[PDB]
């Protein structure tokens, strides 16, 4: 089995981790209390590599949902899929926590619901028999997903640290600053631990979001309820490699590896090109594979910010893209061969770069029986762009005098402050030293 | 073609072999593969035969398709020939299928003897892939000095060369030979035109795979580079000290100098015909 | 009708010598038919031969879904045993196998491989109807014509024409490699020497024999060379665009009164040729295809259509032709005089200049000849009137 | 690959462009957000020659519409044709500036965004290896377009030369005289400019305009705004060998090559017929080729002034005559012959001339292909006429003293107002002295 544990946390970590399983029982057809159609194994392959095995005739997912808030829980015992998890070995019903905003409260709930929190994600693996790792979907916005998920970051990387370490952080809209203050000291605080105590991440930003939800999605104002439906579909269009047949890289481990040469450098990008519902009356003429991979390598599906004027001074290094559903098996080929033409990826001054090209079969659902699939993980060395945005905010701060002593009474009682701030410049120097 | 689709279900036996020994299959042959890779890794013996009659009862159990379910318990392809040869060369795996009569009359031996050897340059692939895959996301073997940063320049030149040669060089030559099959399937008339679609088939595997069953430039172009791994992984499978690390980076710029000598022959190939080389020497040109 | 040859000991006048080979035997043939009433016999015969091998629901003359073949036997039971053999009974009804017949194939290949299609589209890519779409292949050409053909060349020119119409977008992609150009050999340079294979189907092939395809590349290499002298001259002109470039030597105002003749010249001289070879030998063919349900009709103005292009174009035999192919070899030289940076206040740039205005008027000599010739009653008269208004085109 | 790029600059230089591109949309058969008939690949056989090559079904035009007023883009801000362009791309939505009413505002605004306009065309230019030029869609009327393009015209001939210059010279109107009044002022700077820096400009009288349309169209009074309507269909007028894809005189400086003998003798007179809609009435019958280039010849098709009693004086050089539509193609060689009998001309005797006579197909649209059109693009050498008008104009102003220290308050610390007289009788007297 190449079974993943998801690590939910996070007020907002767990909402989107909750329509990517509602997801999956949409499109394989299911109830969440049975299987009533012959679409579970006519449809997926499998259906227990990321959920346990049946016993029943019912799959059980391997997800754990801890947080601090337990009304985030109890918002789905409200809901059909209370039945779909389990009341102990996926959430405990009424696990409370801190205030909680506080990052140092999160942080210290993990140092002493300490023995629970490495017992929740073992007793929900007893039937995993060869480890693929943990996803710590976690979000950074919100103090309590930040506090707590930057905990296990540190103690799954000393017991499974060849195994999957791989986070989809929100870093909270940074065009506010009067709705989140200490946002600056979450996204710090987390940075740290991506670059030393951790692999690989998929990184993802809000404010990089809402661009795209009113131009794809075509929302008339962005509140959290949408934001969740676009994040939902990316996390089950990554894993079409291990929920459907293949072989070249059939594990996800096997695709986030090829996207990394040097630590430091393994920030991806995340682009969904089919959010629109005017591509489904374009396929009676059909929508061709040519063109599909043409809008991947263009920059306006980016749910992470940077110029673009630094993508004039910089180049893309690794980049995959991945079709679903429809591709035609033999016009690939022919897809890329137009590609070195116009030049949309940019390629590296010092050898070559990597077009890796994917095809996954699926389950009968929408964007996977009439119309095409297009997921981007891209991999750029503008990445630095986020982390000046940060950084900036965060000196700034302390030259307000905001959380300096506001933030020394609970375990913090060093400097530290410097810890963050020097860390976070080896990375934005260590990029440019090896892209010219 | 009546009571050879229903009675015995003869295009369904087609692709199950084909799940087999073409690697069409999903991780049915890639969890029967890693416990035998992670011995490889660490040079214990692997063969030990036992154990590997086992893996192919386990692989077959996974993803429970119910078309290998059913041939392990009848019509066995549980049975693993292993060639063990003590002139010195190493392991190649040769499954058979025992088919049902009057299929066993269009899948003779012959047959099997090729889909054999097809498999052999898959999996010889997918050893010099995967070590490449795996050791980017090991995170350092070893973890003067920090000739990292200066290795990682030619690493990922041939991390993503022998990658995208076996990731999408293959993935033509399984997909397109295999739709031009299933179309001559469906016209299907009666049984010696099938005999002589499937005898094109392999052929144009050949074709595909490998060209020659002689003297090639591509046959060169796989040894050599296989030579490069052989010697990258072996060094990588061992902790290294101060020094050492800057024969890392020695070594990798005669590997760059050698990768470039052997694609340069394979253009003089592209322009005495056409080819799948020509897709090979663009193959080359992404990388 | 069936398209059986019958031969035993081979006796008959047609006789064996895609659709097969068949031919007359003149000697064979009886002097009391004439040559003229041998191939309606010929060409009925071997077009229902070639059905007879694919199928007899496509049949020329009809046989199953029709019931002319039965008027085909009643029409045997009369002229078989006639006493008094005539010339008229025998010739009469060779027009009722033939007449009603004959649109039959041709209701059969309009909706079985296009006729209307087809023949524009073979043009476009023989006497060129895709002009920038192939200026684009000029551009990546000139840098490698410059070598002699030779065995690697022959993938070079193939790669580059694939790679010219593909970056553009030609609008269909499956277009693209129905057609390659086909360029050991030192004719003299690459240039007017590269030729362009066709592929070619079902009922079509008699229509485009391989043949005719030598008879379409051959004004092809022509007409290329004037699409290449004049792109030329565009560019020797972009090397004289603005005043920074307009030296105050004398030598360079002969550069500048030579290029107001010259790139004025290939814009008459090869405008009207080449207009006129396209213009009205495509209308020719329109109004036929669009009127006549017969073949034939259409099958030799046709074979007229092609003998009148490599007729124009090539213009006359020996004379004209050469006056014609130097007169552009000529001013390729004035566009290597012009590509001199700073040409006109050199010696060697005055020096250039002095050679070639002796080799121009080594043809407005050659031309002039001609034009006596022209004078002269009735050489041809198209001729005269196509060279006489490119001149008058050069004067008003 | 002959990608022309378009500077649509200025207050009325922004409204000729603007009908521009949207009868390229309407002749292309398709919406201007998509591509929505069949009729428009097979009818055009090449609809991209100024609009960016597709990649996302629906062509893209390379403009960029600079103005001193924000006012006339937010005019179309708001109209459906931003969805045609960008804003924040394609146009600057709010580009501050002046009113402007002055030549002096926009050339020192050009002298501190000297970097970002010149980097706004070559992020337009990256669709294409081998660029055509830039087409000048600007003005001479007002202070806007007029005041700015001169400093285009000399930075984009230093370091394009090689490539295409040519703009579309809409002379000041001239009934105007208290509106504006800097007008004899902005008009020879940008002139005197046009005959060292440019290689071609296509002269256009307003004037000139409103005299034909009093006598084709009858309209009470012709007012700037029924003014655009008349330019913009001879634009598209004169690509019909460059669009759709013709044999001869192909590239845009293919055609240009042959009406320009010598720099500074390049002005061409514009003429178009199917300006009077009884043309149309007729050739519902047909009109003859006989006829439809013999009104090619007539003084009275100009859409700009010249002498007629130097017509006499003076002779043509070159005259393209392009007719379109229906055409009857075998007796266009009849006709030819049938010019230079009558002398409806004259032509110069001395050396090389050219009758060009071409042909062209026009939209799979019916009710706008079947009605005869002819475009002249004259070359006549009484075009010295247009340069004494506007000189009267400007030494009658020096004579009541104005703009000799009103005009030397902004980046003027010098006196070249002689030497604008003094170019205008350098011009008039060697376009005089070429032919005898």
């Amino acid at each position: 089995p190449r079974e993943i544990i998801t690590l939910q946390l996070g007020q907002c970590g767990n909402q989107i981790g909750f329509e990517f399983w509602k997801q999956l029982c949409a499109e394989h057809g299911i109830s969440p209390e049975g299987i009533v159609e012959e679409f579970a194994t006519e449809g997926t392959d499998r259906k227990d590599v990321f959920f346990y095995q049946a016993d029943d005739e019912h799959y059980i997912p391997r997800a754990v949902l801890l947080d601090l808030e337990p009304r985030v829980i109890h918002s789905i015992l409200n809901s059909p899929y209370a039945n779909l998890y389990n009341p102990e070995n996926i959430y405990l019903s009424e696990h409370g926590g801190g205030a909680g905003n506080n990052w140092a409260s999160g942080f210290s709930q993990g140092e002493k619901i300490h023995e629970d929190i490495f017992d929740i994600i073992d007793r929900e693996a007893d039937g995993s028999d060869s480890l693929e790792g943990f996803v710590l979907c976690h979000s950074i916005a919100g103090g309590t997903g930040s506090g707590l998920g930057s905990y296990l970051l540190e103690r799954l990387n000393d017991r499974y640290p060849k195994k999957l370490v791989q986070t989809y952080s929100v870093f909270p809209n940074q065009d506010e600053m009067s709705h989140v203050v200490v946002q600056p000291y979450n996204s710090l605080l987390t940075l740290k631990r991506l670059t030393q105590n951790a692999d690989c991440v998929v990184v993802l930003d809000n404010t990089a979001l809402n661009r795209i939800a009113t131009d794809r999605l075509h929302i008339q104002n962005p509140s959290f309820s949408q934001i969740n439906q676009l994040v939902s579909t990316i996390m089950s269009a990554s894993t079409t490699t291990l929920r459907y047949p293949g072989y070249m890289n059939n594990d996800l481990i096997g695709l986030i590896a090829s996207l990394i040469p040097t630590p430091r450098l393994h920030f991806l990008m995340t682009g969904y090109t089919p959010l629109t519902t005017d591509q489904s009356v374009a396929s009676v003429r059909k929508t061709t594979v040519l063109d599909v991979m043409r809008r991947l390598l263009q920059p306006k599906n980016v749910m992470v910010s940077t110029g673009r004027d630094r993508q004039t001074n910089h180049c893309y290094i690794a980049i995959l893209n991945i079709i679903q559903g429809e591709v035609d098996p033999t016009q690939v080929h022919k897809s890329l061969q137009r590609i070195r033409e116009r030049k949309l990826a940019n390629f590296i001054p010092w050898g070559p770069a990597s077009i890796q090209v994917a095809l996954s079969r699926k389950s009968p659902y929408l964007p996977s029986a009439h119309r095409v699939s297009g997921l981007m993980m891209a991999n750029h060395t503008n990445i630095s762009s986020l982390f000046e945005r940060t950084c900036r905010q965060y000196d700034k701060l302390r030259k307000r005098e905001a959380f300096l002593e506001q933030f020394r009474k609970e375990d913090i009682f060093k400097d530290n402050f410097d810890e963050l701030d020097n860390s976070r410049e080896i990375v934005q120097q260590l990029i440019d030293e090896y892209h010219a | 073609m009546y009571t050879l689709k229903k009675d015995y279900r003869l295009v369904e036996y087609l692709q199950a072999m084909r799940n087999f020994f073409l690697l069409e299959a999903g991780d049915t042959m890639y969890d029967f593969y890693t416990p035998i890779f992670d011995k490889i890794r660490e040079k214990e013996p692997w063969l030990n035969l036992s154990y590997l009659n086992v893996q192919i009862q386990e692989a077959v159990g996974q993803r429970y398709p119910d078309d290998s379910t059913r041939l392990s318990v009848s019509f066995e392809s549980v049975d693993l020939a292993k060639k063990k040869l003590p002139v010195h060369t190493l392991d190649g795996l040769i499954l058979s299928y025992k088919v049902p009569w009057p299929v066993d009359i269009v899948i003779s031996s012959e047959c099997q003897k090729i889909y054999n050897q097809v498999f052999l340059l898959l999996l010889l692939i997918k050893w010099a892939k995967y070590s490449l895959d795996v050791l980017q996301f090991n995170e350092l073997g070893n973890a003067k000095g920090q000739q990292i940063h200066r290795m990682f320049l030619l690493r990922v030149k041939l991390m993503h060369f022998v990658n995208s040669l076996h990731n999408y060089l293959m993935t033509r030559i399984l997909h397109s030979t295999g739709l031009e099959f299933q179309h001559q399937v469906e016209e299907a008339k009666d049984l010696d035109q099938l005999i002589k679609i499937h005898y094109r088939y392999l052929s144009t595997i050949h074709d595909r795979c490998l060209l020659r069953e002689k003297v090639s430039s591509v046959k060169e172009a796989i040894m050599k580079v296989l030579n490069v791994v052989l010697m990258f992984a072996d060094r990588w499978h061992a902790g290294l000290g101060a020094w050492k690390k800057e024969s890392i980076v020695k070594m990798e710029s005669d590997f760059t100098n050698c990768h470039k000598f052997l694609v340069k022959v394979l253009n003089k190939a592209v322009c005495r015909g056409s080819f799948p080389h020509l897709e090979s020497l663009a193959l080359s040109l992404m990388a | 009708l069936h398209g059986l040859l019958l031969d035993q000991y081979e006796e008959f006048f047609v006789r064996q010598g895609s659709l097969k080979q068949f031919s007359l035997r003149a000697e064979m043939l009886p002097s009391y038919i004439p040559v003229r009433v041998a191939e309606k016999i010929l060409f009925v015969g071997e077009s229902v031969q070639m059905f007879e091998n694919q199928n007899v629901n496509m049949s020329r003359t009809g046989s199953i879904l029709k019931n002319q073949e039965d008027t085909f036997a009643a029409e045997l039971h009369r002229l078989k045993q006639q006493p008094l053999f005539s010339l008229v009974d025998f010739e009469s009804v060779l027009d009722r196998i033939r007449s009603t017949v004959a649109e039959h194939l041709w209701k059969l290949m309009v909706e079985e491989s296009d006729l209307l299609g087809q023949l524009k589209i073979i043009k476009d890519f023989y006497l060129l109807g895709r002009g920038e779409l192939f200026q684009a292949f000029i551009d990546v050409a000139q840098n490698m014509l410059k070598t002699p053909p030779t065995a690697v060349t022959e993938h070079d020119v193939n790669v580059a024409f694939q790679l010219s119409a593909h970056k553009v977008l030609l609008d269909d992609d499956n277009l693209l490699p129905l057609l390659n150009l086909t360029i050991r050999e030192a004719p003299t340079s690459g240039w007017a020497a590269l030729g362009l294979s066709y592929k070619v189907q079902w009922p079509l092939h008699i229509l485009f024999t391989p043949a005719v395809l030598e008879k379409y590349n051959v004004v092809f290499k022509y007409l290329l060379s004037v699409r290449r002298v004049q792109s030329e001259l565009q560019h020797c002109w972009a090397l004289q665009m603005q005043r920074k470039h307009l030296e105050s030597n004398k030598t360079d105002a002969i550069k500048w009164r030579l290029q107001n003749h010259m790139a004025f010249l290939v814009d008459n001289l090869q405008y009207y040729l080449q207009v006129d070879v396209l213009e009205s030998q495509f209308s020719q063919l329109l109004q036929q295809i669009n009127s006549t349900r017969d073949f034939e009709s259409i099958r030799l103005a046709h074979d007229h259509f092609l003998s009148n292009l490599l007729a124009q174009s090539f213009i006359l035999l020996k004379p004209v032709f050469h006056c014609l192919n130097e007169i552009l070899e000529l001013c390729h030289s004035f566009c290597s005089l012009v590509s001199q940076n700073l040409g006109p206040l050199d010696e060697r740039g005055a020096g250039q200049l002095d050679i070639l205005v002796k080799g121009f008027s080594c043809q407005s000599s050659l031309l002039f000849r001609i034009l006596s010739s022209v004078r002269n009653h009735q050489i041809n008269p198209d001729l005269a009137q196509l060279l006489l208004r490119l001149d008058y085109n050069k004067y008003y």
